[PDB]
RNA sequence: GCUUGACGAUCAUAGAGCGUUGGAACCACCUGAUCCCUUCCCGAACUCAGAAGUGAAACGACGCAUCGCCGAUGGUAGUGUGGGGUCUCCCCAUGUGAGAGUAGGUCAUCGUCAAGC
RNA sequence: CAACGGAUAAAAGGUACUCCGGGGAUAACAGGCUGAUACCGCCCAAGAGUUCAUAUCGACGGCGGUGUUUGGCACCUCGA
RNA sequence: CCUAAAGAGUAACGGAGGAGUACGAAGGUGCGCUCAGACCGGUCGGAAAUCGGUCGCAGAGUAUAAAGGCAAAAGCGCGC
RNA sequence: ACCAAACCGAUGCAAACUCCGAAUACCCAGAAGUGCCGAGCAUGGGAGACACACGGCGGGUGCUAACGUCCGUCGUGAAAAGGGAAACAACCCAGACCGCCAGCUAAGGUCCCAAAGUUGUGGUUAAGUGGUAAACGAUGUGGGAAGGCUUAGACAGCUA
């Protein structure tokens, strides 16, 4: 065998989801690429995390040409 | 003739449906198309696989007698057990006089052991396709397109262009510049 | 507006979800009845359970 | 036999065998077939034997289709090796079959000449088959 | 309300293809390279000064389903809970329920402002 | 300091001359489970048998049985 | 990356591949621009050099494995 | 008369393919009731344990072999007696505070051993099948939907 190696996992994934209420500079989604593209009050991270700049509740809307998905923050 | 009795289905999904083939021996099945809302069905299993035996099951207009109410109706599309082969359902297109319907209709080789590539060159005859599909108005719906072979040779490609349909007859396929191959003569395997 | 419910089965080796259902009622033990009333969130946990219990109304 | 020129991946795991066979349960080229009742697996050698075993009892004209393909290569362990040690070497090539597949099309020959040609290719092959006919729907 | 521009809403039922049509204004092509600005060469593109010509091209509007795209009803597959069998796989009760295909739709629908009636 | 949370700045072997504490937490013998393999049956029948498939055999393939060989596992026994 | 059972995590002497670097510009910014490939025509090349036209929509590219991304291109060029 | 990329149509397959796409499971919020009178959280005193086993479901490995082995998720044993499966940790029913020569039920049962139906109605089996078994083979027997011939003489027999 020459076949036993691998490398430890990441824990990616979405962190909140949607409706739950944020706090500015809290992590929303840790991500290699984007599969999920900075809305209305996110920002974005050097390795692509999704960030709340401000406060209210997380969105999740497929919107525009290119198909793409995209994470706001909206006032509650 | 071609005639079927039916009842009104009001039970449906998954469950009710295994209970009607399991215990009642019957089938359940749909009638759409026309301008009316789609109706829920079911008939015998004993009664359909009996009519489908008939060659012009599929290319003929069929008599449906619902409840007392009777309409005309051509077969669709028929669902079958994969492994037993028996029909477990299927769906009924209503017929209106002035409308275009789309059917699969058989074909028939006459005159096969005439044939030129045949009695003189020896090669076989291969039956690319068993069936086509045409459009037309019921009015002039064939029970089968019939195709010939006495003037073929080893070697010929008998094509969709070649055959002729009947007056009012469009073969479809033709419609959209894909003249699919019917049949051939080629040699003898061994 | 209430509804008799039973319960005539062992809560032994059922799943933790079904035994929660049986508890939120106020089920104790086997053969006894309490009174609940007929709202959707009392019907859920019924229907949840309903093999472990009767359900005269 | 019958197998991928190139493939991939060399190993495969077992998986599991379920369901019935929608896709690949009509006679789509021939007049008569021979159809899968059981499910099953043939090694390759068995799809070989019973060709040979099919075609030579017509020995007439007649076109002869093969719709199963063995794609699933299988490992074994040599003997007197432990468990573990890494997987086995690839040994033969084998086919999933379901309920329903049709496994053997011909045409141009009588019904009856097909029906004794399929029983004698049925004797080979380890599983319940039956005799089919091309209808169009 | 009718036509043309700029910015948006929404991302194919809104796209593509074929055909007819628009110059009073708007726009586009158009004339020249003196002056700002430009070509790893070229006023081709960018830029400036324009008013001889045209709607050819481009753009817009309008028709057509051939393609593309949407897409039921019903059935089938899978599946949570409880129980069975001949237990590599299935069935029953209850809840849920596709993908593909079929009938069939589609040549979009809106908002703000400025210019011509 | 890769033996990569890195014993020390600094380190290889033999024991059939051996010894102690423990283990059926773990091998060798026998038992158990399994039956790939082994052995014994049966199904199909191209073919051999001058002709003739089955007097006698029987290719390519398939289905079982027995625990009966080579194995797999490590459940019992290392205060025998 | 799969195993891994549509949140995270998840073992085997399970199945497959890489790393122990590079770059003072391969970083920042402003401005500007779109590939691969095909066909036609064109002197030595002729299948493939540079060129002109049409189609093309990312089948190219990304310093380096694979996966996830890339039109405000994250790809390509120039000045500071 | 050989081969033939590419293209068109038909037709299958994929853990490391995806134009698609569930049920469940996971987060979050608002609500009625139940909670054994608490369930949650934080901070301290004391531990034990870090050899697990089988059964079901989803998988890798093995031969979809093992009371094999390695993971995920439930239940039981470990640390759980009582009744049933002849006997039988892990299967089914059910969780033992004590006493009673009282009653009702669960799984499983009701001819005798041995408590309770030689109970009632309609059928099937002739094999002690029940109470072990595959490809394959057979005028066993019951049920059902249909066919080829035939009183212009069908099939078996007899008289030339
Ligand atoms: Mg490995
Ligand atoms: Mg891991
Ligand atoms: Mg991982
Ligand atoms: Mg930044
Ligand atoms: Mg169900
Ligand atoms: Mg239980
Ligand atoms: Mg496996
Ligand atoms: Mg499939
Ligand atoms: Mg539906
Ligand atoms: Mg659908
Ligand atoms: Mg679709
Ligand atoms: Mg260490
Ligand atoms: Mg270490
Ligand atoms: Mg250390
Ligand atoms: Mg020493
Ligand atoms: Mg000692
Ligand atoms: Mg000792
Ligand atoms: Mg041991
Ligand atoms: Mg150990
Ligand atoms: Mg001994
Ligand atoms: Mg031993
Ligand atoms: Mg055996
Ligand atoms: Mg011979
Ligand atoms: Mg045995
Ligand atoms: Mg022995
Ligand atoms: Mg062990
Ligand atoms: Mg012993
Ligand atoms: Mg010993
Ligand atoms: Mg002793
Ligand atoms: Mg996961
Ligand atoms: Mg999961
Ligand atoms: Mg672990
Ligand atoms: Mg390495
Ligand atoms: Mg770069
Ligand atoms: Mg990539
Ligand atoms: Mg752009
Ligand atoms: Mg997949
Ligand atoms: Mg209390
Ligand atoms: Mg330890
Ligand atoms: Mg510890
Ligand atoms: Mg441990
Ligand atoms: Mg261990
Ligand atoms: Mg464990
Ligand atoms: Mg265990
Ligand atoms: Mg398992
Ligand atoms: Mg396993
Ligand atoms: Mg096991
Ligand atoms: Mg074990
Ligand atoms: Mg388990
Ligand atoms: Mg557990
Ligand atoms: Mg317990
Ligand atoms: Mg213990
Ligand atoms: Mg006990
Ligand atoms: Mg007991
Ligand atoms: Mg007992
Ligand atoms: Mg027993
Ligand atoms: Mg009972
Ligand atoms: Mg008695
Ligand atoms: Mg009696
Ligand atoms: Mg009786
Ligand atoms: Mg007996
Ligand atoms: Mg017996």
């Amino acid at each position: 065998t020459r076949n036993g190696r691998d490398s430890e996992s990441k824990r990616l994934g979405v962190k909140l989801f949607g409706g739950q209420a944020v706090k500015a500079g809290n992590i929303l989604v840790r991500q290699r690429g984007t599969k999920f593209h900075a809305g209305y009050g996110v920002g974005l991270g050097k390795d692509h995390t999704l960030f709340a700049k401000v406060d209210g509740v997380v969105k999740f809307e497929t919107k525009g040409a290119f198909g793409r998905k995209y994470v706001s923050i909206v006032a509650a | 003739d071609f005639i079927l009795n039916a009842q009104v289905r009001s039970d449906l999904g998954k469950g009710a449906s295994r209970r009607l083939r399991r215990n009642a021996g019957l089938v359940p099945a749909v009638v759409y198309g026309g301008d009316k809302e789609p109706q829920s069905v079911t008939l015998e299993l004993r009664e359909i696989a009996k009519l489908l035996e008939n060659e012009a099951a599929f290319s003929h207009v069929i008599a449906l007698n619902v409840g007392g109410a009777k309409e005309t109706v051509l077969i669709k599309a028929l669902q079958r057990h994969p492994a037993k082969g028996f029909v477990m359902h299927a769906d009924f297109l209503r017929v209106v006089a002035d409308h275009k319907l789309t059917a699969h209709v058989p074909l028939h080789f006459i005159n096969e052991e005439v044939a030129v590539g045949v009695k003189q060159a020896g090669g076989e005859i291969s039956h690319t396709i068993s069936e086509v599909e045409v459009s037309c108005l019921p009015k002039d719906l064939p029970e089968f397109i019939e195709v010939d072979m006495a003037k073929v040779e080893l070697g010929q490609i008998v094509h969709l262009s070649d055959l002729k349909a009947p007056k009012g007859v469009e073969l479809v396929q033709l419609a959209h510049g894909n003249d699919l191959a019917v049949a051939n003569i080629h040699a003898s395997r061994v | 507006a209430t509804v008799k419910v039973t319960l005539v089965k062992s809560l032994n080796g059922r799943l933790a979800n079904h035994k929660a259902c049986v508890k939120g009622l106020g089920l104790r033990r086997i053969n006894h009845t309490v009174e609940v009333q007929d709202t959707p969130e009392n019907r859920g946990m019924i229907n949840k359970a309903y093999y472990l219990l009767r359900v005269e109304g | 036999m019958l197998q991928p020129k190139r493939t991939k991946f060399r190993k495969q795991m077992t998986g599991h065998n379920r369901g019935l066979a929608h896709r690949g349960s009509k006679v789509s080229f021939g007049e008569y077939a021979l159809k899968a009742t059981s499910r099953g697996r043939l090694t390759a050698r068995q799809i070989e034997s019973a060709r040979r075993a099919l075609t030579r009892h017509v020995k007439r004209g007649g076109k002869i289709w093969i719709r199963v393909f063995p794609d699933k290569p299988v490992t074994k362990k040599p003997l007197e090796v432990r468990m573990g040690k890494g997987k086995g070497g690839v040994e033969y090539w084998v086919a999933q079959i379901q309920p329903g597949k049709v496994l053997y099309e011909i045409e141009g020959v009588s019904e009856e000449l097909a029906r004794e040609a399929f029983a004698l290719a049925a004797a080979k092959l380890p599983l319940a088959t039956s005799f089919v006919k091309r209808t169009v729907m």
